């Protein structure tokens, strides 16, 4: 419901999406240290 | 040790350009305990300096 903005198009590579799966699975909701890495 | 990986061999893997595979085997043993995510950061660190030099 929150965060109204719409979302910025930046397109994923797979290797980005599965890799972003997984430091999601790692870090959870820490997602400037997950951003960071990637 | 996964300090001294990127010691001696972040230069081998930087130019086999295996840097996420890399990043990948620490997730995993980070899963397998030992490590940690500070440990990942900062080997991740040390091996962004290495291609920057």
């Amino acid at each position: 419901k929150p965060n109204i903005e719409p979302p910025e198009n930046v397109e994923w590579s797979g290797a980005e999406a599965s890799m972003f799966r997984v430091l999601i699975g790692t870090y959870y909701d820490n997602f400037c240290a997950i951003a960071r890495l990637i | 040790a996964c300090m001294l990986f990127v010691e001696n061999y972040g230069q081998k893997i930087i130019k086999k350009n295996l840097c996420r595979n890399f990043m990948l085997h620490l997730v995993s043993m980070h899963d397998f305990n030992l490590i940690s995510i500070m440990s990942i950061d900062k080997a991740v660190t040390k091996l962004r300096e290495m291609q920057q030099k």
